[PDB]
């Protein structure tokens, strides 16, 4: 079984640069390799093929190169919409593999997120149950850890949480986590603590508030 | 121009099969083979097998093998692939691409096979009201909970509308109780909120539900 390793995982790269992506066979696959672009809710397209062939269409800033067991995608002047993710997969034997992708997002400053906590609606409470949600704004890059902390009690396998597609101005991401509780569970403690640890910050911040206390 | 169109969405039931299908034109379909790709949410592109529809011949990635049957119909440019015994694990997008042989050349949209038991729920909102009064802070974030629904998916607006910049409607998750669940929240300037009101408006065609809930400070 050939295992097609990409690299890097995340591309973080501004318009105009000339990107470079790798992705590395188990085996030898002569040049059995081709590279594909994918964009959110899209199916695949096909960028080269034969490990260097263009596809008829691709625009020439793509080209590829590689045999063996080596091989790296090239954008020579990434567009403002080359921007997105690329999978490489060779068909040499059976069965067919893809690499694991490789995200190419734009750059941009660093900037810490803006945390918001909200204790749950009175109104849901009515029904036995608590979410608790915890916000973070606009930060960059997309790497970010958030901890829930009840009574400073460490959470685990009670929080679930999406983030937003890289945004489209400010080139940042919005995350969105929530800690999922029984009425009485929740009404059993005092305070409710979100703990967010990200590059931009100089140390953890919390956010938390206090069942009752307005 | 080539094409390859895969048949609609499917909402399956664990332990049920299913039967996705693609049909092409632009081409002799007899010539080429018509590979399909497992792609789960957030995941890679998974390969499944392979067919030639010249005369079925196909081949399985083995760990389908129990799970994938391709099968292909010749007179109506369509193939086939089935899946048994649908379960979580079987939720994905479904792709067949046409290979020029080795290659992957042309791709179909894709099918996207939705397996769980639970049944059409419509949502209940919920408000995410701004909790602070101060002088450091500017922007208040305020949104709503539209919660514990089923399927996808639910489209969100603020004020109708009359509310986009600094909006933000996250990506729904999918619960353990098998019930879709999501967040809106827009950041907004502290002194609007006692001049200025706030709305999601929030609709799940699936339940034919339509609800507007006012988010106020919660003084």
């Amino acid at each position: 079984d050939i295992q097609m390793t990409q690299s890097p995982s995340t591309l973080s790269a501004s318009v105009g640069d000339r990107v470079t992506i790798t992705c590395k066979a188990s085996e030898n696959v002569d040049t059995y390799v081709s590279w594909y672009q994918q964009k959110p809710g899209k199916a695949p397209k096909l960028l080269i093929y034969g490990a260097s062939n263009r596809y008829t269409g691709v625009p020439s800033r793509f080209s590829g190169s590689g045999s063996g067991t080596d091989f790296t995608l090239t954008i020579s002047s990434l567009q403002p919409d080359d921007f997105a993710t690329y999978y490489c997969g060779q068909s040499y034997n059976y069965p067919f593999t893809f690499g694991q992708g490789t995200k190419v997002e734009v750059k941009r400053t660093v900037a810490a997120p803006s945390v918001f906590i909200f204790p749950p609606s009175d109104e849901q409470l009515k029904s036995g149950t608590a979410s608790v949600v915890c916000l973070l704004n606009n930060f960059y890059p997309r790497e970010a850890k958030v901890q829930w902390k009840v009574d400073n009690a460490l959470q685990s396998g009670n929080s679930q949480e999406s983030v937003t597609e890289q945004d489209s101005k400010d080139s940042t991401y919005s995350l969105s986590s929530t800690l999922t509780l029984s009425k009485a569970d929740y009404e059993k403690h005092k305070v409710y603590a979100c703990e967010v640890t990200h590059q931009g910050l100089s140390s953890p911040v919390t956010k938390s508030f206090n069942r009752g206390e307005c | 121009q080539v094409q390859l169109v895969q048949s609609g969405a499917e909402l399956k039931k664990p332990g049920s099969s299913v039967k996705v299908s693609c049909k092409a034109s632009g081409y002799i379909f007899t010539s080429s083979w018509i590979n399909w790709v497992k792609q789960a949410p957030g995941q890679g592109l998974e390969w499944i097998g392979r067919i030639d529809p010249s005369d079925g011949e196909v081949h399985y990635n083995q760990d389908f093998k129990d799970k994938a049957t391709l099968t292909v119909d010749k007179s109506t440019n369509t193939a086939y692939m089935e899946l048994s015994s649908l379960r979580s694990e079987d939720t994905a997008v479904y792709y067949c691409a046409r290979g020029f042989l080795p290659w992957f050349a042309d791709w179909g949209q894709g099918t996207l096979v939705t397996v769980s038991s639970a049944s059409t729920k419509g949502p209940s909102v919920f408000p995410l009201a701004p909790s602070s009064k101060s002088t450091s802070g500017g922007t208040a974030a305020l949104g709503c909970l539209v919660k514990d629904y089923f399927p996808e998916p639910v489209t969100v607006s603020w004020n109708s509308g009359a509310l986009t910049s600094g909006v933000h409607t996250f990506p729904a998750v999918l619960q353990s109780s098998g019930l879709y669940s999501l967040s809106s929240v827009v950041t907004v300037p502290s002194s609007s909120l006692g001049t200025q009101t706030y709305i999601c408006n929030v609709n799940h065609k699936p339940s034919n539900t339509k609800v507007d809930k006012k988010v106020e400070p919660k003084s």
